[PDB]
């Protein structure tokens, strides 16, 4: 038959959530499939760390293994689905898209329903993963808040037991360690942002990326847990000093272990969620052969013969794919701009990274894409890519245009005491004043985001100029026909010069503070080895000025990229006047990151 | 196979000997002379407008307000010895090399103590605007910006004087190669890049910047450290936005983003002796210890390919179009072609020159009383450099245990990459027994290739290639 033009599009639909929701689904389940086995060492590790030694009969170490977990089995199964159900409420708490407080009340009031679903099981989770350690060694725990001493009393002729009554010390070791724990992982994920997912800026292979932070999380977990091990143990001593006046040597003994546990907590909080962000950030790719594919596993060998039969394997697969009742889809790019034009931030900034994929290492894409232009068909996908990318220009500009006056009134038309020491004790603690204004707050909520916009402002560039690199001339004349470089150009030149504006106009904001001299606590954070890799790509960065640097510095080199290689086939005849003297200043190279 | 070809050993009776000099290309050859007054007209003109660069052997003598470092702290001098305990004690558990080969293991140590001891350390000019930066003796960088295509009038030219505190023993510098003009500097405290502005270049747009009245520069220090990785080579990204950087003591490269200031870590066992990326292309030649390796950097693989190289030195230079890449190591250079079919093969050999220790023997004339030298040429490459138009290879060479003027030579090569592949010797550029740091061309030269040779002695001179186009 024909399918009408709408059925097509309705194929299209119910295939492409279909695929994305499989692999939402599929890559959910992957970070599991590599956990598992990482606690499943760990908890085999820790059973014979902290097993007793054996008696000198030749038991094997997995005989003594399966004694130790034998009893334990319930404990276990707990355990795991405690793991499952605490990256389950990550996975349900992760974003792209980036959220800035403009005060310290909307840190905590803007936290969603997930939000408060993952502090409440991380408060009553990981006390339980704790108190399960604490269980697996012969030496019996107790969490009765007091204990019956039963000593002997050699003041009679008959030496009688005597019970009288001690307060349990471990007990309020282990509430203590309980906090310590909670606060710590908590206080990390929302100072931090350890939800918002970092995008490796490098295709290295997930093996690689894997084995490089199960090396950056061992160490973090090792000084995380020997701070807040210390810190406690110290200020615990004390408290010995003054009122037992003793310092009895089982509390160093049980504090190994709380440490060597508070570690394996810390490592498998890290382990499991940076598994989801190196999983979900990892680059899809969007074409006909995902998209139609059957998962059919299976026929790997039969590829190397086929190559001289073309025309009737393509009369084959027609009459392959009306016996599978499917649509031809004759644009291959349908799946690409579905991704680009995506209400998903997660799927828009996996597609621009797929943009970014075709318009430097594809060129078969490319040349489809550039073909898809001299086919003269109604609306080809380059300038539907390129109005997704005005549309994104517009959508920022809109919002850095906005006056700082109107944020300044919206000041004069909107406890105290504790919040005004929190204030003042989180300000000396952290080296950060937590003292805001909302006009900077929201210029750093709007480009904090940017990463979609820098990246198809990479790859429009890098198609443009992947034309001229060829030695090819029909792509380069249809770019100049559908006015391409105009497209790449005018916007990007529009909103370069509002971001050269704002950095001067939140200049004079910007005291060179002799305490933001930034000592980023150098005592701290070299007493431990906390060389963090740096946060995030973008975590909270402490001013707007850092985010200004690193949309210019993309902008910038993309206009000499493309002025580099095509700025003289460009007449600027085909810029408006005002932007003629901008495109010689970057014609001229006569240009620099600050002014 | 592929054969040792010996074509540097036909053309060594062009070296100019004794008190003669070779001045630049002409009409496709390298003929000798003792005298300028003597050179063709084409030639004479081009060294009337290309100006000898001398630079100064100075300090740069600390002002009083000039940015120290915070000068560290009781805890923080205990944390960098802390750390040195940590690693002394890893350099205890690292399994001791076997010092059986102290005779070829004590070189590099004086290799490097030999580039911090020259009053040239490093030349790199920038790969299509005129900017030429030139490391001094004493770590002060000097930024020559030259506006004339044809390079009349240079005689007063003031370089742009790049100088910071932990600008201290300088390795290697890599112009950004697209705009806003960027500077990396690779050094002991880890990576400068100099973000620059236009006005200290262009003293003409320093009288219409709005900063005028101030005087103030925005050309900034900015530091891409990471802590125990020493950078001793540096490479741009083929889009400038990502620089690859090595060192002989870490089993990696370290990938920065530039832009967002982020380190990756890419793991290359025998550490990193060399890096080049290709000037148009998603490639990374990468050398360590005695294997290159070329990368695919869509992926971040070498197909499991490691090239062989004679020594634990390597020099190297892709061709204008990057299709090509020449890898020099010992007495050989290695020709790839990287850009065919052969990329799944991880890129295919398509020649090899062999630089051995040949020798001359003087053609003694008359003269009975006159000094037989025995002059001998080629041996062991110190560097390469191929022209930006393809057609040209630059190749400088050690002192040869036989010959004490060795490296007073630069030897010219011819290519041609198509219709097939191949290399023809030229001859050898000398000035009067000046002895050479490096070479390097220069950009967007009309006229053929433009060479630029550093001397030990402080100064840069050029030589014109002066290509026989046809009508």
């Amino acid at each position: 038959q024909y399918f009408e033009k709408q059925q097509i599009a309705d194929y299209i639909d119910k295939t492409f959530e279909k695929k994305i929701k499989e692999w939402k689904t599929w890559t959910f389940s992957s970070v599991f499939i590599i956990f598992l086995p990482l606690l499943l060492f760990q908890m085999l590790f820790l059973s014979f760390m902290f097993s007793p030694s054996p008696k000198s009969t030749s038991t094997s170490m997995i005989s003594v293994i399966l004694r130790t977990t034998g009893n334990h089995i319930f404990g276990i199964i707990l355990y795991v689905i405690g793991q499952l159900i605490l990256g389950a409420s990550y996975h349900s708490i992760c974003s792209v898209y980036r959220q800035v407080p403009a005060s310290f009340k909307e840190q905590f009031t803007v936290l969603s329903i997930p939000h408060l679903i993952f502090i409440t099981l991380n408060t009553l989770i990981q006390p339980l993963f704790l108190y399960f350690f604490f269980s697996i060694p012969l030496n019996k725990f107790s969490l009765s808040s007091i204990i019956e001493v039963c000593y002997q009393d050699f003041s009679e002729t008959i030496p009688v037991a005597k019970c009288e009554l001690e307060y349990n010390l471990f007990f309020y070791l282990f509430v203590l360690s309980c906090i310590g724990l909670v606060c710590s992982g908590l206080f990390r994920i929302y100072s931090n942002q350890e939800f918002v997912y970092s995008f490796p800026k490098a295709n290295i292979p997930t093996f690689i990326q894997i084995k490089s932070m199960l090396y950056n999380n061992f160490w973090i977990s090792f000084y995380t847990s020997f701070y807040l091990f210390f810190l406690g143990s110290f200020l615990l001593g004390i408290l010995f000093l003054i009122l037992f006046k003793t310092f009895t040597i089982q509390i160093l003994i049980f504090s190994i272990k709380l440490w060597c546990f508070t570690f394996a907590i810390i490592f498998q909080n890290l382990t499991r969620n940076r598994l989801f962000e190196i999983y979900f950030t990892r680059g899809l790719r969007f074409t006909l052969e995902t998209f139609n594919s059957v998962t059919f596993d299976s026929s790997n060998s039969q590829q190397q013969q086929q190559q001289q039969q073309q025309p009737q394997q393509q009369q084959q697969q027609q009459q392959q794919t009306l016996f599978d009742n499917k649509p031809i889809i004759e644009n291959g790019s349908i799946f690409l701009l579905k991704a680009i034009y995506s209400c998903d931030p997660l799927i828009q900034a996996l597609g621009w990274k797929d943009f970014l994929h075709l318009s430097k290492y594809s060129q078969p894409r490319r040349t489809y894409l550039y073909r898809e232009m001299s086919e003269l068909l109604d609306q080809p996908s380059i300038l539907k890519i390129i109005r997704q990318y005005e549309d994104q220009i517009n959508d920022l500009s809109l919002k850095l245009s906005c006056p700082r006056e109107y944020y300044e009134s919206l000041n004069s038309g909107n406890g105290n005491n504790i919040e005004k020491i929190i204030k003042k004790t989180l300000n000396f603690i952290s080296g950060v004043k937590f003292d805001y204004n909302l006009y900077e707050c929201e210029i750093r909520q709007a480009l904090s985001n940017t990463q979609s916009i820098l990246w198809s402002i990479e790859s429009i560039g890098s198609l443009i100029v992947s034309a001229q690199i060829n030695d090819d001339r029909e792509t380069m004349e249809l770019l100049h026909r559908y006015q391409i470089p105009q497209k790449f150009l005018i916007p990007l030149f529009q909103i370069l010069a509002l971001i050269d504006q704002l950095e001067k106009d939140l200049s004079h904001q910007i005291e060179l503070d002799k305490f933001t001299i930034n000592r980023d606590y150098y005592f701290l954070k070299s007493f431990s080895n906390l060389i963090e890799p740096p946060l995030n790509c973008l975590g909270i960065l402490k001013t707007s000025r850092p985010h200004f640097r690193i949309f210019k510095l993309v902008g910038k080199n993309m206009i000499s990229q493309v002025l580099e290689t095509i700025g003289h086939q460009i007449s600027d005849i085909s810029f408006p006047y005002d932007l003629r003297t901008t495109l010689n200043s970057y014609r001229n190279g006569e240009f620099s990151i600050y002014q | 196979m592929i054969e040792e070809h010996n074509c540097f050993e036909e053309f060594i009776n062009t070296a100019a000997i004794g008190e003669q000099q070779v001045y630049g290309e002409y009409k496709s050859k390298l003929d000798s002379f003792t005298d300028e007054s003597k050179l063709p007209y084409e030639l004479l003109l081009e060294r009337k407008n290309l100006v000898e660069l001398k630079i100064s052997d100075e300090e740069y003598k600390k002002s009083e307000s000039a940015l120290k470092t915070p000068n560290p702290t009781l805890l923080q001098k205990f944390q960098i010895n802390f750390y040195q305990t940590i690693e002394s004690i890893n350099q205890v558990f690292k399994p001791s090399s076997s010092s059986s080969n102290q005779s070829s293991s004590s070189s590099s140590s004086n290799e490097d103590d030999s580039l911090q001891n020259k009053k040239i350390k490093v030349m790199s000019w920038h790969p299509q605007h005129r900017l030429l930066a030139v490391c001094n003796k004493n770590d002060v960088i000097y930024i020559y910006y030259f506006p004339n295509q044809d390079m009349y009038g240079m005689g007063n030219v003031r370089p742009l004087t790049l100088w910071f505190e932990l600008q201290s023993k300088v390795y290697d510098i890599q112009w950004k190669p697209f705009l806003p003009y960027t500077l990396a500097v690779a050094c002991e405290n880890g990576i400068i890049l100099w973000e620059i502005d236009i006005s200290d270049l262009k003293v003409e747009l320093k009288r219409t910047s709005p900063n005028y009245r101030i005087n103030q520069s925005s050309t900034c220090a900015n530091i891409l450290n990471y802590p125990y990785f020493l950078s001793n080579t540096i490479t741009w990204s083929s889009n400038g936005l990502q620089l690859a950087c090595g060192s002989t003591n870490h089993s990696s490269i370290l990938l920065w983003d530039v832009v967002s200031r982020v380190p990756t870590f890419i793991p290359r066992y025998n550490g990193n002796s060399l890096l080049v990326w290709s000037p148009k292309n998603d490639y990374l030649l990468s050398c360590g210890g005695k294997t290159c390796r070329i990368f695919d950097i869509s992926k971040w693989d070498y197909n499991n390919k490691e090239w062989p190289m004679l020594t634990n030195y390597q020099t190297g230079s892709w061709n204008g179009k990057g299709e090509y890449l020449a890898v020099a190591s010992g007495d050989r250079i290695q020709f790839i072609q990287c850009i065919n079919r052969a990329f799944e093969s991880g890129g295919e050999l398509m020649y090899v020159e062999k630089t051995s220790t040949y020798r001359l023997q003087n053609v003694g004339g008359s003269g009975g009383g006159s000094s037989s030298s025995e002059l001998f040429l080629g041996g062991h490459i110190k560097k390469i450099a191929w022209s930006p138009d393809s057609q040209r290879l630059a190749v400088i060479f050690y002192l040869n245990s036989k010959s004490r003027n060795n490296d007073t030579y630069c030897a010219i090569y011819k290519i041609k990459t198509y219709p097939k592949f191949s290399v023809t010797p030229r001859g050898f550029i000398r000035s009067k027994d000046q002895s050479i740091q490096s070479v390097s061309f220069v950009p967007n030269y009309k006229k053929g290739s433009l060479l630029s040779i550093a001397y030990n002695d402080g100064t840069i001179k050029f030589f014109p290639l002066l290509y026989q186009y046809k009508q």
